[PDB]
RNA sequence: GCGGUAGUAGCAUGCUAGGGAGCAG
RNA sequence: UGACUGCUCCCUAGCAUGCUACUACCG
């Protein structure tokens, strides 16, 4: 309140009225002793009820503008994370076996369900039981999707390496059974 | 929108507009640079302007706050608030405020329209951050002055070495010479298609580059101005004298390529930075080759600034150096591809400032510092920051192509920070052993500025010829001509068998092109031809004004030839301070 | 997070924020610690910080708690009360507070470098728990300063025995490799097993402790854990037990010792005891005695290192069953000789590093010198035994007091176990003058151990003495002594049996360099734990400050059996000592 | 004697936001 | 790892209205 431009009048009117109490004041000067700090006090309160509103308004943009900054800084951290993805899932397209089906296409459009089926290098087979295993993945090589795949690893549900000799007809009760066979393309 | 006040570095959120590049002036510091200049606009997280119906009132200094938008006096809501007041513009982080007594330079740097030498004098007496800001804004104003050119529309072509080109209406013809490489980009239907690196000859038309494009219909020739990136890393670091040799391994034997290089290792390996102050043709091209081989256990790099000057660094490289052991970089601008490309792991890297890989090193060389602006040093330090580096070059050479200053000449010291810091505290070295050069240049540069500290080595056989022909200059159009030059050259080769296998120097490429159209001479650059000087050369008058030949242009041009130096007087040039032979013209 | 202000014994929930260990301070310690000492930060269940976008005024100064959070002055949503007011700080337990009369504890110890003499001497006049906290703050300051040092690395693999190493540039680098450097390696982005390396000599010669495989770029840096809080005192009040009831004494009694039944009955009717024992004072063979005499007694045996355990374990399996010991190994120098991974026995040995807490009945440890109260507290909290027989000596091989800046304090004023003894008196009589000769015992019991040991065995007039002043010549980073090693070598040639000793020296580089032309194995000085041998070559320097300051190596003289070699350049330890004096040639 | 006007404190209603929790398809 | 909607109780901060006393000028 030490810089409000209505402190001078209030201060002076207080001094004139209050400080001059000991001195004999007649009933005519008493009006000046009374109706001089009055009105001035009203105006000061008016000069303080507007300052309090300007302060709050001000401290509602120095908070709503930190939030406009925060979000743009964030908008630049996700815009650079999707970019770092769509350029890492691209360096992975064996562009000899992929430009060989987009080319044999009538216009260059192909179904998406035949891209991993004809242009992939690895196969993952998930097998529930032993009966399913001998009709799908018997031996070290097997044919699927008009191709030939050679087994490379057989992990299990626990993710521990199984060998192709632990898989018997009677040792089967001793394996975590969802078995995951990883195979590579041949030729 | 929150960063370092160009000046105080504290975090701000503001940023002027006057400043084309738009730096992050802090809070307080805006009160100086905002009121103390035409610079008024301001942009913080949100832009400042009377959001009131299509208004047009700005100068924040006058604009007031209120509500949640801003309003100057335009229509300030009852609950307004001066946006501008107590030395501070309302902006994020207000207590970290500080500002600094630095609006001094800051204000001259901001206000400097870059027309007189005083712009460069005041730009060169400031602090590190002010220096960076001044270099950035200088490059900005120069490129945005340079892009003020139209397009060249081409629809047909007759044959090779011929083309009918015409600039737009109201736009003058872009300058003749090749200092502004014509990297054009035509259009096919929607985007920019490649053209190639080009350069003009005259308004016959010989293409001195190495490329071939199928030009025809719809071709658009343009001048490409790259969007400059903001500079971050400093251009230098204060040094400190140590005692312990860390990492460096002196060789068990002596690579006695040179004799004085032992003092070079004794004087250079101690301090954190130095400079090879070598006179022209006194070992300014292959001392770094010796330092490369005397310290094989230290990572050593070389950067350059021009594609032309790669002759000396390549000939001895094939003569006595391997291919695989070195490394080169070229993107897909154009240069030799003899060596290994794309090899971040090597001991002898050659590279140019156009593009470098982010890596650190311990010893670098930086050829032609005198051609390079402070921005070039700062960018080559930011892209590749290494422990020690040496700036190949000498201040006593030609100025950089600063076409922004015309009336006033450019003194050496104000070329860059190094070309004065090395004058004040003293040069770090001085050489006087010219490998392959007569002592004429030795005497000349000893009398001029060396004060006769290095003396004549080879006998002055008085084989240099100088005459008293002045010539007459005349200007007609944007390109200039010299009538007493088509005949003067013929009058000088009338009966001299020795220079029938000589080259031609081209201070002004226009006159050289005209004379080659009349008679026919190979074109040779003046600026980017240091170290490529032929044995037998002729110096032509070629000019009569103060535009190029005032003091510091002939020092490297009178030492091109080895045995026969015929350098005719062209102006009041030192004529009555020494003696000179003279063949009497018929 | 409800700890305890043991500066008052008050139960609180605050802690000083910008402080060493961030300990629990009450509303009456954390009131005056912040105003005088600038620790304008307190930590509670939630930190006392502003809670409004961007604020950077975090000082529990006049912060006001309102609207379920701590706001600030500058921007004022005041409508609340300040956090610090009426001689207290806000927080739980704001009513049940006691206060402290010693205001300047943190004001004196939380700002200094934890090395001043005044701090130590006022610490040694504190209570047991405050001094436990002082020792934990000494460990914590050591570990805090452990991450303000350098890092080694190798970026270029060279031929064996000739490598190069750079540590750092322009920072304040000496370190008596005491605890050696085992960092971990890197190849491209992950961690790779490297092992443990030892750098003693140092293009730069490299020795090899064990075969390894260097890779490009391998770094070396040490990471140390934080000492956890303990819940047990160090010393115990004196309280004589009722009787020797509850024990299983044995019918047979030893006869080669004439002070065995008396001390057995004494420990029977005594609870805790401390002594001042030099090497070879009952630690060698009396542990086996109490082992055989007291079979059912759960005797725990531990040393500060496995190498002092080896001294008793070597012969502890000949007279007694092999299974009588049991130590655990982690997965420090050791060896897998015993039955490991067996923490159940009657004579379960122990280790300072780690061991599970099951049961104990008798306290007997070996040298407990190279540590502060930390060792006593960790061994009292790890296991609480009925009887305490503290073998060893509080001042035998003391831990180096990190960075010394102000001289060295007088041994008399140690942490807890030296001033109590020489202010109340010895408790028990014990001495083994079998190994040690009298020439050492006389002076050692003349200096500090008056009337404690008797001159049992005579001297064969072999001790070497020659007053040589010599000339010292220091350099920028080291110094090499020409005169004294040369005269020592010249004296050694005069006896034919002198090439079966070791090469031990105060400095590792000196003896390492000097062994390249004599051919002697490298040895250093960290702790000669339970390792006594006949021949030895002793040295010092830099005397003045590092060697000739106090009797840091008086007990350490007792390793030999029929004579030792210990030259000295001063006139304070030979005023009555009778080493054979001879003149140089 | 009364009315109007502008601040201040105190008690309930509705609405707009944030936070924690419960149920239903 | 934690979807889309709807209803509802409790606590805190802000805005306007509703009967009063206090101020002070004005009638
Ligand atoms: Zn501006
Ligand atoms: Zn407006
Ligand atoms: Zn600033
Ligand atoms: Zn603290
Ligand atoms: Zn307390
Ligand atoms: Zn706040």
């Amino acid at each position: 309140f030490s810089s409000l431009p209505s402190y001078a009048a209030f201060a002076t009117a207080q001094e004139a009225y209050e400080q001059a109490v000991a001195n004999g004041d007649s009933e005519v000067v008493l009006k000046k002793l009374k109706k001089s700090l009055n009105v001035a006090k009203s105006e000061f309160d008016r000069d303080a009820a507007m300052q309090r509103k300007l302060e709050k308004m001000a401290d509602q943009a120095m908070t709503q503008m930190y939030k406009q900054a925060r979000s743009e800084d964030k908008r630049a951290k996700v815009t650079s994370a999707m970019q770092t993805m769509l350029f890492t899932m691209l360096r992975k397209l064996d562009n000899d076996a992929l430009n060989n089906i987009i080319n044999n296409a009538r216009d260059g459009c192909v179904p998406l369900n035949i891209i991993p089926l004809t242009t992939a290098a690895k196969l993952m087979v998930v097998i529930p039981d032993y009966n399913t295993y001998k009709n799908t993945c018997d031996g070290t090589t097997f044919t699927y999707a008009s191709a030939l795949w050679e087994i490379q690893q057989v992990v299990d549900a626990d993710s521990k390496i199984v060998q192709l000799s632990e898989i018997s007809m009677d040792n089967s009760p001793n394996l975590a059974w969802p078995l995951i066979v990883t195979a590579l393309r041949a030729n | 929108a929150v960063g370092a006040c160009v000046l105080c570095n504290s975090q701000t959120s503001l940023r002027c507009g006057a400043c084309i590049r738009r730096p992050f002036l802090c809070c307080k510091c805006c009160y100086d640079h905002v009121i103390s200049t035409s610079h008024k606009l301001v942009l913080s997280v949100n832009p400042y302007v009377c959001n009131a119906p299509g208004c047009d009132v700005t100068d924040v200094t006058q604009l007031y706050l209120g509500g949640m938008s801003y309003y100057c006096k335009s229509h300030k809501p009852p609950i307004s608030f001066p946006l501008c007041a107590n030395g501070q513009v309302f902006g994020l982080y207000k207590n970290t405020c500080v500002g600094s007594d630095n609006v001094t330079d800051f204000n001259a740097i901001a206000t400097c329209d870059w027309t007189n030498a005083g712009d460069y004098i005041l730009a060169n007496t400031c602090t590190e951050r002010l220096k960076l800001f001044a270099a950035e804004t200088l490059k900005a104003t120069e490129e945005t002055f340079k892009l003020s050119y139209g397009i060249a529309t081409v629809r047909e072509v007759l044959s090779d070495r011929e083309l009918h080109l015409s600039w737009e209406v109201g736009k003058p013809r872009p300058p003749l010479n090749r200092n502004y490489v014509f990297t054009g980009y035509r259009v096919t239907k929607n985007s920019k298609v490649q053209i190639g690196e080009y350069t003009f000859e005259k308004g016959a038309v010989v293409y001195r580059g190495t490329t071939t494009y199928k030009l025809n219909v719809g071709d658009y020739f343009v001048l490409t101005s790259h969007t400059v990136m903001p500079l971050s890393a400093p251009t230098l670091v204060p040094q400190e004298h140590y005692v312990r040799i860390t990492g460096l391994y002196p060789t068990l034997n002596i690579s006695d390529e040179f004799s004085s290089n032992v003092a070079n290792y004794q004087k250079v390996g101690m301090q954190k930075y130095s400079t090879l102050q070598g006179p022209p043709g006194t070992g300014k091209s292959h001392f770094a080759i010796g330092l490369a081989l005397y310290y094989p256990s230290a990572r050593i790099v070389y950067t350059a600034c021009s594609h032309a000057a790669v002759d000396a660094l390549c000939e001895k490289a094939l003569k006595y150096l391997p291919i695989d052991k070195c490394s080169r970089i070229i993107p897909a601008v154009e240069c030799f591809d003899k060596f290994k490309v794309n090899s971040t792991l090597e001991q002898y890297v050659f590279c140019t400032v156009n593009a470098l890989p982010e890596t650190t090193a311990d010893i670098v060389v930086f050829d032609e510092i005198s051609m390079a602006t402070n921005y070039d040093l700062s960018v080559v330090n930011a892209r590749l920051r290494a422990k020690h580096y040496v700036y190949i070059g000498d201040p006593a050479q030609l100025p950089a192509p600063r076409t922004l200053l015309t009336k006033g000449t450019l003194e050496p010291e104000y070329f860059n920070s190094v070309c004065r810091l090395m004058k004040t505290i003293g040069p770090d070295m001085f050489l006087g052993t010219c490998r392959r050069c007569p002592a004429e240049i030795v005497d000349t540069v000893s009398a001029l500025v060396y004060d006769n500290k290095l003396k004549a080595h080879k006998d002055k056989s008085a084989q240099c010829f100088k005459m008293f022909y002045k010539g007459v200059i005349t200007h007609d159009v944007s390109s200039a001509i010299n009538r007493p030059q088509i005949g003067v050259v013929r009058e000088f080769l009338t009966r001299n068998p020795a220079w029938r296998k000589a080259v031609f120097i081209s201070p002004y490429n226009s006159q050289n092109a005209v004379a080659s159209k009349i008679l026919g001479l190979p074109t040779q650059t003046v600026d980017s031809s240091q170290g490529s000087e032929y044995d037998y050369v002729i110096f032509t008058q070629t000019t009569e004004t103060a535009h190029s030949c005032n003091v510091n242009r002939f020092n490297v041009a009178i030492t091109r030839a080895k045995v026969g130096i015929l350098c005719i007087m062209s102006d009041r040039d030192l004529y009555d301070k020494l003696q000179f032979t003279s063949l009497e013209i018929p």
